[PDB]
């Protein structure tokens, strides 16, 4: 009436929950690069000679 | 993401875009200039001073 060992397994079962991977879109930045400095439009002489 | 000192050996992190890759270039960082310190980003065009230089000029902004 007691418990004695049984047959050994055959197999494992080994559960795991996993999600997936989406697209690769690998949008770098918001306003990306470096923006370069730039001319200010027209801007004009500020300065002249004497005479 | 924020990363750290172990976690960056094992990762590719562009500086300027047209550097990302497909496969290549896990990560980014967020400004060109995140290599310096708060002292480093005030010297004026660090980038054409020989490095000693950069290394006095933090020194004597601070004397």
């Amino acid at each position: 009436g007691g418990l004695t060992c049984a047959s050994a397994p055959q197999g494992t079962l080994r559960i795991l929950e996993g999600p997936q991977q989406s697209l690769s879109g690998s949008p770098l930045q918001p306003i990306p690069a470096s923006p370069p400095p730039q001319i200010p439009p027209g801007l004009r002489p500020r300065f002249c000679a004497f005479g | 993401e924020l990363i750290g000192t172990m976690e960056q050996i094992f990762m590719n992190v562009a500086i300027f875009e047209d550097e990302v890759f497909a496969g290549v270039t896990t990560h980014q960082e967020l400004f060109p200039h995140s290599l310096l310190s708060v002292i480093a980003n005030f010297i004026p065009f660090s980038d054409h001073n020989q490095s000693p230089r950069n290394m006095y000029q933090c020194q004597m902004g601070k004397q």
